[PDB]
């Protein structure tokens, strides 16, 4: 039996620590996995043997006695934002895997713009798109209450010419009725959020 | 180090048949292993695959319903029998331990993504609608986003990009890390999925910049059988563009 725990939210440039327990002593290796959301798990590094072990801005810790391994991300980035796997390897030849710990490394938000801007219609699609834009890591999108109206978890994009990150939240429907002023009211969004007439 | 080939990629595949994946790898290794994961969820481990006798299944898993045959230590199949669609997953080849290299961890290939439906008449292409920039998102911020909405289809079976004056891009692009269900109730809802390309509002206001939404879509094949008066959804592309405006 190995142990990982679940979701964690990391601010961007700190140090994500990642920590999984075994139950079998005679443990001979363990590994640490990244795992994107449609990839296949990835080896990143693995230890053998008590102490720390440094590749890049990945640090792997264990401690035989006290029955963990650790994976310690410095500097750590938005694309580091990922589920990471403990694998322990017994006695034997056989790798027992944790669960998982699903790592989210949000972005600083130097200059918080919160705004809702409504995109120009397709002349294909029957739908109104609506964009939550620019605002801060800490900020919570909500599911939609409303049935026929469909809002997305906020997303990450990253102009990397400009070294620019920000967040958005896309949410659309077909409803005649439907409006960008109220799109997100399901949400606590910022006061001082902007709404263009 | 060692090259794990998985066949086949994707397969949408009807209630009750059969499907017989296999896992070549480049090298000889000693300790094989078949894995099965939904996206989201955690990493299972099906069976480890014996060379020419029965693999040793863990529990809740039987040979009748997944047999498993390795020949030789670079060969072995893993056959989902009777498919349900609760067998729907990505099914996951491993190898490792001895090598000629020695001792390796073990990697994984890159999976087998199998959708098994009641009735292969509900598998739709999506379609792909591309939104032009705000007006106000421009003045205010002077940074464009366009934003792209596939919508429609079943099964996930769909990988977007976004592809600038012929030119796939990566940067300032965040796409959905999922399909959302429509209708998510239902356990036939199709699936929609967002993403966004924002740019300078000099770029995007430049009429020569051309900008298009791409959607890969994997569907049937051509030895599935299909009698509909609707098009075929095979394995296709459908997509969505627009120029630079000011």
């Amino acid at each position: 039996v190995e142990q990982n725990s679940g979701p964690l939210s990391v601010p961007e440039g700190a140090i994500a620590s990642l920590n999984c327990t075994y139950s079998d002593r005679g443990s001979q290796s363990f590994f640490w996995y990244r795992q994107y959301s449609g990839k296949s798990p990835e080896l990143i590094m693995f230890i053998y043997s008590n102490g720390d072990k440094e590749d890049g801005r990945f640090t792997a810790q264990l401690n035989k006695a006290s029955q963990y391994v650790s994976l310690l991300i410095r500097d750590s980035q938005p694309s580091d934002s990922a589920t990471y796997l403990c694998a322990v390897r017994d006695a034997g030849n056989m790798l027992t895997f944790g669960g998982g710990t699903r790592l989210m490394v949000k972005p600083n938000i130097q200059n918080p713009d919160p705004a809702v801007y409504q995109l120009r219609d397709s002349k294909s699609s029957d739908k109104s798109v609506c964009l939550f834009t620019d605002f801060d890591s800490q900020t919570n999108v909500s599911q939609s209450k409303d049935s026929d109206v469909y809002i997305t978890d906020k997303c990450v994009l990253d102009m990397r010419s400009m070294d620019f990150k920000s967040n958005s939240a896309v949410a659309w429907s077909n409803k005649s009725d439907f409006a960008c002023a109220n799109a997100f009211n399901n949400s606590i969004i910022p006061e001082d959020t902007f709404f263009p007439s | 180090s060692a090259v794990i080939s998985q066949k086949p990629s994707r397969d949408i595949c009807q209630r009750g048949t059969s499907l017989t994946i296999q896992c070549q790898v480049d090298s000889q290794v000693t300790m094989m292993f078949w894995y099965r994961q939904q996206p989201g969820q955690s990493l299972t481990l099906i069976a480890t695959a014996n060379q020419g006798s029965e693999a040793t299944y863990e529990s809740g898993f039987v040979i009748d319903k997944f047999p498993i045959s390795r020949p030789n230590l670079t060969f072995s199949t893993l056959t989902v029998s009777n498919m349900s669609p609760e067998d729907s997953s990505i099914y996951l080849c491993s190898v490792g331990g001895d090598s000629l290299i020695g001792n390796q961890p073990q990697h994984f290939g890159d999976g087998t993504r199998l959708s098994i439906l009641e009735d292969l008449k509900n598998v739709f292409p999506p379609e792909v609608a591309v939104f032009e920039p705000s007006e106000a998102e421009i003045s205010h911020t002077q940074k464009a986003t366009l934003v792209c909405l596939a919508t429609g289809f079943y099964p996930d079976h769909v990988e977007l990009s976004w592809w600038v004056n012929g030119k796939e891009v990566h940067s300032g692009v965040c796409t959905d890390p999922q399909p959302l269900k429509e209708q998510p109730a239902l356990n036939d809802s199709r699936y929609a999925l967002s993403s966004r390309l924002r740019v300078s509002a000099t770029f995007w206001q430049n009429p020569r910049n051309h900008f298009r939404c791409q959607v890969q879509f994997y569907g049937l094949s051509e030895n599935d059988e299909w009698t509909q008066d609707r098009a075929k959804p095979v394995t296709q592309i459908v997509s969505a563009e627009a120029w630079g405006r000011a």
